[PDB]
């Protein structure tokens, strides 16, 4: 059909859009994991609170490692990036976009409109302006259309897994696994705990990381390791929720 | 300038301004350079610009043959009204005209014609089907380097050109421009098919079917060949005229054939709906 042709092609795009596993190594010498753990954590509070579109902070954070996989950067100078990055992706992805002023208030007016809009520049210059790479959320609607499964069980499977790629996005594995992939784990970590709790109801689970990586043109043992990985951090993620006092 | 690419000679200067041919240096190949000047806002680049770019971009993931690739964007230089961007393109040595210049054919092919026009409406359904629409199809935008290839250029730049356009209108060209244009301002993507008849049709004899200057010069000047159409099929910018009717083909032609003649016609519809399209067209009798 126009699924695959298409497919095909955004799978290409996306080796494009690849950053660089090893860019903490190799390409920067003050910004560290922790650091970009904290700034993809105010970035997605920014997100939240402006009700964005899902699928800005994820891209945002595409943009912030492909820039960090090709420039380096000094840590006081992050922030700015990540505004820059939301900037970039909002206009991308929103009827209404995020303004300059609203992210320097954001990052409480430690940065003005003009640095963010010079950054803007440095930004899509660095990317080739190649700003259009298909977002998980692209993938995660295509996996649902070859689904067969009512319209209810497919919004709670979208609910679940857009959490899952948020989640990915804020740790250091957003870095090394592609959108598509990313996408792939986040709906078999879904319709895989969904039919676990109902069974009878979500039976797209059956082999689904078969299914899927097929789908996906990649090693079923990648993406359940990815998979793996996504689980282990909604876990980690018992951590964050309860220590918010000492 | 600047650009990591080093600029060698000059191409042409169409409505997109000058474009000149640089070469890739830790590349060691062609490139060819377009310039646009954009409205720089408080709010930055223009949307539906760095929109309409990013898709071009993306768009050589597809590695369709019958399209130039967009291979590489660069603001070069940022005022506080205007920001510039230059479009580093895929180099193609001559053009469709300066292939239909050198033709020591005299009056011929008609098989060199049909794979011609198969390619052009190829790359043309694709982009179609992208949703990208070219709107200022010439000759001069249809490429092709050795081994009858056929690229088609400067698609979808229309609305990164607008603002430009507008400071500082240039030149023209109307011969292909679609009745819809002209009367109105249809933007939409029958107008490249009405383009591609006209292209069709001046394949075989040897300049613009159409070659006409004032918007209603050029009508006058197709309803001459396709007669004037009786309403409903008008739309809203006169205003009424001599009053015309359907010339056969061919008093432009031959030297075309049966259906070949029948498909111009469908290429050349007033009605933007009853219009052919690049898909249903690209697999008529005639090809």
């Amino acid at each position: 059909l126009l699924n695959d042709r298409v497919l095909r092609a955004m799978l290409k795009a996306e080796e494009t859009c690849a950053p660089s596993v090893s860019y903490f190594k190799c390409v920067q010498k003050e910004v560290l994991p922790s650091m970009r753990k904290i700034v993809a954590t105010w970035m997605l509070e920014v997100c939240e609170e402006q009700k964005c579109e899902e699928e800005v902070f994820p891209l945002a954070m595409n943009y912030l490692d492909r820039f960090l996989s090709l420039e380096p950067v000094k840590k006081s100078r992050l922030q700015l990036l990540g505004a820059t990055c939301m900037f970039v992706a909002s206009k991308m992805k929103e009827t209404i976009p995020l303004t300059a002023e609203k992210l320097c208030i954001y990052t409480d007016n430690s940065i003005r409109p003009e640095e963010l809009l010079q950054m803007e520049l440095l930004l899509v210059n660095k990317l080739k302006w190649n700003l259009a790479a298909m977002t998980p959320h692209d993938f995660i609607e295509h996996f649902l259309s070859k689904m067969p499964e009512a319209e209810e069980n497919k919004q709670i499977i979208r609910k679940h897994a857009q959490t899952f790629v948020a989640l990915c996005a804020t740790d250091v594995k957003f870095i090394s696994n592609p959108p598509s992939m990313v996408a792939a784990g986040s709906v078999v970590a879904a319709v895989q705990g969904l039919n676990l709790r109902s069974p009878n109801n979500f039976l797209s689970y059956y082999r689904l990381t078969r299914f899927l990586s097929r789908v996906i043109k990649c090693d079923p043992d990648c993406l359940r390791a990815c998979q793996e990985q996504i689980e282990a951090l909604l876990e980690s993620s018992l951590r964050q929720a309860q220590q918010n006092m000492d | 300038a600047t650009s990591r690419y080093e600029p060698v000679a000059e191409i042409g200067v169409g409505a997109y301004g000058t474009v000149y041919k640089a070469r890739d240096p830790h590349s060691g190949h062609f490139v060819a350079l377009k310039s646009v000047r954009v409205p720089n806002g408080e709010e930055g680049l223009p949307i539906s610009t760095v929109r309409e770019v990013a898709l071009l971009r993306r768009l050589e993931a597809f590695e369709h043959p019958n399209v130039v690739r967009l291979m590489d964007v660069c603001a070069t230089s940022r005022t506080d009204r205007e920001i510039k961007v230059t479009l580093v393109f895929e180099h193609v040595d001559q053009d469709l005209r300066t292939y239909l210049d050198k033709a020591p054919p005299p009056g011929l092919p008609a098989e060199t014609i049909k794979d011609l026009m198969r390619q052009f409406l190829r790359g043309l359904d694709f982009l179609h089907a992208n949703c990208i629409v070219h709107r200022d199809l010439k000759p001069e935008n249809i490429l092709v380097t050795s081994g009858g290839t056929v690229k088609l250029a400067d698609f979808g730049l229309a609305r990164i050109y607008s603002y430009q356009m507008a400071l500082a209108p240039v030149v023209v060209t109307l011969w292909y421009r679609a009745p819809e244009v002209l009367l109105q301002s249809t933007y939409a993507t029958p107008v490249d098919m009405w383009s591609v008849g006209c292209i069709f049709a001046e394949m075989f004899r040897r300049k613009p079917l159409f070659c006409g200057n004032s918007e209603a010069d050029q009508l006058g000047k197709i309803f001459d060949l396709i007669g004037l159409p009786p309403e409903d099929d008008w739309p809203r910018p006169r205003g009424a005229f001599p009053p015309r009717g359907p010339r056969p083909v061919q008093s432009v032609v031959p030297e075309m054939e049966e259906s070949g003649a029948q498909l111009l016609l469908e290429m050349l519809t007033f009605n933007p709906h009853k219009r052919i399209s690049a898909f249903r067209a690209l697999q008529h009798s005639y090809l």
